[PDB]
């Protein structure tokens, strides 16, 4: 998680994910099980990385 | 024709006696039959037997269950008599642990037969089956003959003691914070007009509604998501033909307060229910819903 | 004790050749245009409204608010007829061309097949032909609806 | 049981109980009645013949 405004980056995120019923896009959680909500924030970017290793990058 | 006859009072069925008493008594002789009281003379509940085979009787050993009949184009066994667990295991409402619970009690060559003929078909449920009502007694022989009701309370023999209407709790469902005296309870499955599923979604509503308008408001306004996606399938998949994303019908009214958590047993598996003790059976055709 | 029944009468003579073909009609549906309680034959079933200009639509639309009823027994004096009640069972010929199952959900229709046949040759007096309406069970209606319309 | 001789392993004052059971077989006969013997069982009409 890259925040530029802050010029401070994150390295070790653990994320859960999944799949929408009604659309096949992605839809990200807190491994506690909160909704993530840094995506609607303009300023900052994401880097998403697979077990698979496959390979996102979100603005 | 004198009003002596006409200002007479009616007759009690239970003071005078059978046709069979009367019978043999102008005759004067006797019988080993006892026949001096009929049995379910007085019995406003009609109903109807059915013969069943044995993959499909379980959880229905206990006494208070719906009872659906299907319709299958292969010719000789074409109406299977399924009770609503093995009915829910094929729905998606259900929870997955519970799913795996009683799966694993239906473990039969009818009942994965009656899965098959369940999603094989082009129908959806709603064209394909038709309820029964709720059964009383069962026979427990090689092939089972349970006796269902069609109209009327759900009793013993004798009228000893009145029998309940079980539902799992995830059909289970309730619109209100509290109840009226009286709640009609009803059958919902409702369609997701998904892509990957269309495992419908199979309801109970324990409501205090009984105008249809009224009823349908309070089922769009909780399944708004249900027909958005029948209208995202319209748009998105042009030339297919969706329809009725949700039907009700009406299967009886009950007390309104003898609605409590029980739970049933079939060899050693508890699955949580809620219990309807005094309740009355009153079918309806499959209204819908879009 | 005798129960509220309907004493409907002919006026035709009546053969016992007839008298055993309407005793053959014993659980059969009767459609009557008002329950009054002594009526004459020719208001039993649809004859009253067999007309070569209209069709079938305006049977289906007559029969939607027809009194039906059921036959209870036939004698040289007069005829008895039963109107049903909700929810109460009765026993009723399957005049159809079609078997029933147990648990299906039947309703009445008016009878594709028309005029002198083989089939509706049932109590046919001089002017009169009874004519009885089909029992069909309630999805092959709706395909027959459908089809009918289509067509 | 019975005394045994030397040096065997001898028997010991042994009492069994068995339980049986009762198996229930019931039967049924259907018999059919028509309305007309119904409706003429305790009626009468003119008293004619």
């Amino acid at each position: 998680v890259v925040r530029c405004v802050r010029a401070q980056v994150d390295l070790g995120v653990e994320v859960r994910a999944a799949r929408c019923p009604r659309t096949g896009l992605w839809i990200v959680r807190d491994r506690r099980g909160r909704l993530r909500r840094w995506l609607s924030q303009p300023e900052v970017c994401v880097l998403y990385v697979t077990p698979d290793l496959d390979f996102y990058w979100v603005l | 024709m004198d009003a002596r006859a006409v200002a007479k009072r009616p007759r009690d069925p239970a003071d005078e006696d059978n046709e069979l008493v009367t019978a043999l008594k102008a005759k004067r002789e006797v019988n080993t039959i006892s026949v001096r009281y009929l049995y379910h003379a007085d019995h406003q509940a009609l109903t109807a037997r059915f013969f069943v085979p044995e993959g499909l009787v379980e959880f229905e050993a206990q006494p208070g269950a719906l009872l659906i009949r299907m319709e299958t184009g292969c010719d000789s066994p074409r109406h299977l008599y399924i009770s609503l667990y093995l009915l829910g295991i094929r729905a998606s409402n259900v929870s997955a642990s519970t799913r795996c619970l009683l799966e694993s009690v239906y473990t039969a060559s009818a009942a994965r037969a009656a899965l098959q003929w369940l999603d094989l078909g082009p129908h959806l449920l709603h064209r394909r089956l038709e309820t029964l009502g709720c059964v009383k007694t069962v026979s427990l022989g090689i092939t089972s003959l349970l006796t269902c009701v069609m109209r009327g309370y759900l009793y013993n023999t004798l009228k000893t003691e009145v029998f309940a209407l079980m539902i799992p709790k995830d059909m289970y469902l309730t619109w209100e914070e509290t109840r009226g005296r009286l709640q009609y309870v009803y059958l919902i499955i409702v369609y997701d007009y998904d892509g990957p599923e269309t495992r419908p979604g199979i309801y109970v509503l324990t409501s205090s509604i009984a105008h249809w308008q009224t009823l349908v408001d309070v089922a769009r306004g909780k399944f708004a998501r249900e027909r958005c996606s029948f209208v995202n399938r319209r748009i998105t998949r042009p030339r297919q033909i969706p329809l009725c994303t949700g039907v009700i019908q009406k299967l009886g009214w009950c007390l309104a307060d003898d609605i409590h958590t029980s739970f049933l047993v079939h060899k050693e598996l508890k699955l949580s229910v809620v219990r309807l003790d005094n309740f009355s059976v009153e079918l309806g055709d499959f209204r819908e819903f879009v | 004790a005798m129960e509220a029944n309907i004493f409907c009468t002919f006026d035709h003579k009546l053969s016992i050749a007839d008298v055993g073909k309407l005793t053959k009609l014993v659980a059969a549906v009767v459609p009557i245009p008002q329950r009054l309680h002594l009526i004459k034959h020719y208001q039993l079933g649809l004859h009253q409204f067999v007309d070569h200009t209209r069709g079938y639509v305006r049977l289906r639309g007559l029969l939607r608010n027809m009194t039906l009823t059921l036959m209870r027994r036939v004698e040289g004096n007069q005829i008895l007829l039963h109107v049903p009640t909700h929810g109460l069972l009765y026993t009723v010929l399957n005049t159809g061309p079609v078997t029933w199952e147990k648990g299906d959900a039947l309703c009445v229709l008016p009878p594709l097949f028309h005029g002198p046949l083989a089939r509706e040759n049932l109590l046919t007096l001089g002017q009169w032909e009874l004519v009885l309406p089909w029992i069909v069970p309630m999805p092959l209606a709706l395909e027959i609806n459908q089809r009918l319309l289509i067509m | 049981r019975v005394a045994s001789g030397a040096g065997l392993p001898t028997s010991r004052q042994t009492t069994i109980m068995v339980t049986k059971y009762s198996e229930k077989s019931p039967i049924t006969i259907p018999f059919e009645l028509s309305a007309a013997c119904l409706t003429y069982l305790r009626e009468t009409f003119e008293g004619t013949i």
